[PDB]
């Protein structure tokens, strides 16, 4: 009951969500950036603070230089990830690390030495009673109330299709696609600027993020949808600049998420998202495939587009053997699946016999993460 | 009593339901196994699969251990300083399934099956600590 409860920390490329096990939603969701002034700064209503972290650095992003620790799901910068975590405990949840076990999540296929460095930091640097590292797609599955299935996880920096047999991700059949939400904010701004629009001032580079999230749609049939842009009337919608000015968006709204299905739109040779779910399924055990088609779960902010469940269904139904029951699952709380799957898991009395304890870390060293976290 | 001290050891704390030591060298041969359970029955063919040069078709096709069918979850059996392959058992007719780790030491293959509800990591960690004690023995 609150003070004592593990803290679930979900470490996303664009966003971090952190809270307490047994809770329904993340208590702190924040931007995954560290921003240092690159000109000796400090407001005189703060210490000589030259790294702002999370959202208090979003609102000075324009005056600051921002480093992204997590990248395509993997941590590229270890002291700036250390900063983020210190801010998670000591400023966002207002917690003490040495009294709470932590469940940290991690990327499917996360490099060996990364798993060990986050075991390392957490134990030696934050003196954690215990910890566990779960793959993100597997907590998306548990939170839908399922144990076998394949999750299609699309965040800001990566997409993976993960087949899971009985709570265990099958690493050989995991496939990674480096095209997710940022790729789609970027491509939206270029097709909007191609229409002679002007997103010239800093804040307003972040104003394409809201058009993208507010007006984009996934088309069932891109082709009959494009001529159901030329039979206009109802497709153009408008967006208002801070500047007072107006935007009008039409074929762009559905042409943006389409780069997920056809990454040729982006200039990428990659298969789209519908083929990658199908190619992980083909790499799995012959006797669980029928289970993986019946349990295709989508999770992550980039899966929030209207039409994506239907269009994912339509498309997997075309590649799949002519009989498979294909059940695409798209729980309405799926921007937060990885965090509430971990909150469930780290609250079961089941889980306390599943952590790596301070004792064990001493006993073994950092290597033990490979043994116990699968 | 010999290799049996390892297996009665593995079994000591009521998390496993089976254990076995298998010389994979020359003709594979079980050297100690929990009597009358599955691994007492492992065979050369299946050993050949566990230590096979083809490290991939066991992912689609599956493998049997005893006559028990099993999905391969991780395989880092032949990989240095890893030595483990982790497996889960396939069911029919609703029966429970079970995690398995196999650890290759210099000569031995130590396998150990969890009871229902025990998590793949307890097994991996336990079967690996036991096997360490084979590898630091020229076994
Ligand atoms: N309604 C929406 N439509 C489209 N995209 C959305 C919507 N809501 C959020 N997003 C996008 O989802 C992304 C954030 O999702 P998410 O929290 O899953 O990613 P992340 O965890 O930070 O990244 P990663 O998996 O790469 O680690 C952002 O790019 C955001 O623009
Ligand atoms: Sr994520």
């Amino acid at each position: 009951d609150d003070d004592i409860a593990a803290l679930v920390v979900d470490n996303g490329s664009g966003m971090c969500k952190a809270g307490f096990a047994g809770d329904d939603a993340p208590r702190a969701v924040f931007p995954s950036i560290v921003g240092r002034p690159r000109h000796q700064g400090v407001m005189v209503g703060m210490g000589q603070k030259d790294s702002y972290v999370g959202d208090e650095a979003q609102s000075k992003r324009g005056i600051l230089t921002l480093k992204y620790p997590i990248e395509h799901g993997i941590v590229t910068n270890w002291d700036d990830m250390e900063k983020i975590w210190h801010h998670t405990f000591y400023n966002e949840l207002r917690v003490a690390p040495e009294e709470h076990p932590v469940l940290l999540t991690e990327a499917p296929l996360n490099p060996k030495a990364n798993r060990e460095k986050m075991t390392q930091i957490m134990f030696e640097t934050f003196n954690t009673p215990a910890m566990y590292v779960a793959i993100q797609a597997v907590l998306s599955l548990y939170a839908s109330g399922r144990t076998t299935g394949i999750v299609m996880d699309s965040g800001d920096g990566v997409t993976h299709t993960v087949p899971i047999y009985e709570g265990y991700a099958l690493p050989h059949a995991i496939l990674r696609l480096d095209l997710a939400g940022r790729d789609l904010t970027d491509y939206l701004m270029k097709i909007l600027t191609e229409r002679g629009y002007s997103f010239t001032t800093t804040a307003e580079r972040e104003i394409v993020r809201d058009i993208k999230e507010k007006l984009c749609y996934v088309a069932l049939d891109f082709e009959q949808e494009m001529a159901t842009a030329a039979s206009s009337s109802s497709l153009e919608k408008s967006y208002e600049l801070p500047d007072g000015q107006v935007i009008t968006i039409g074929n762009e709204r559905f042409r943006c998420p389409e780069a997920l299905f056809q990454p040729s739109f982006l200039g990428m040779e990659s298969c789209g998202i519908h083929e990658t779910t199908f190619n992980s399924i083909m790499k799995c055990d012959v006797d669980i495939r029928k289970d993986l088609y019946a349990n295709t779960v989508l999770s992550g902010g980039t899966t929030m587009y209207p039409g994506i469940a239907d269009r994912m269904q339509k498309e997997i139904t075309a590649l799949a053997p002519s009989t498979m029951k294909i059940k695409i699952i798209a729980p309405p709380e799926r921007k937060y699946s990885v965090w509430i799957g971990g909150s469930i898991l780290a609250s079961l009395s089941t889980f306390q016999q599943m952590w790596i304890s301070k004792q064990e870390y001493d006993e073994s060293g950092p290597s033990i993460v490979h043994r116990k976290c699968f | 009593a010999g290799w049996n001290a390892y297996i009665d050891n593995l079994m000591a704390d009521g998390t496993c339901q089976d254990a076995a030591i298998v010389g994979y060298k020359d003709s594979p041969s079980v050297w100690a196994a929990v009597p009358g359970k599955t691994f007492v029955n492992i065979t050369p063919a299946e050993v050949g699969i566990l230590v096979g040069k083809d490290r991939s078709s066991f992912f689609v096709n599956g493998l049997t251990l005893g006559g028990q069918k099993c999905s391969v979850i991780r395989d880092s059996l032949l990989q240095d300083g890893e030595f483990t392959m982790d497996l889960r058992t396939k069911s029919t007719g609703g029966a429970p399934t079970f995690n398995i780790t196999v650890t290759m030491t210099a000569k031995t293959l130590v396998l150990l099956m969890g009871k229902e509800g025990v998590h793949g990591g307890m097994i991996n960690k336990k079967c690996y600590e036991m096997a360490s004690h084979l590898r630091r023995s020229q076994y």
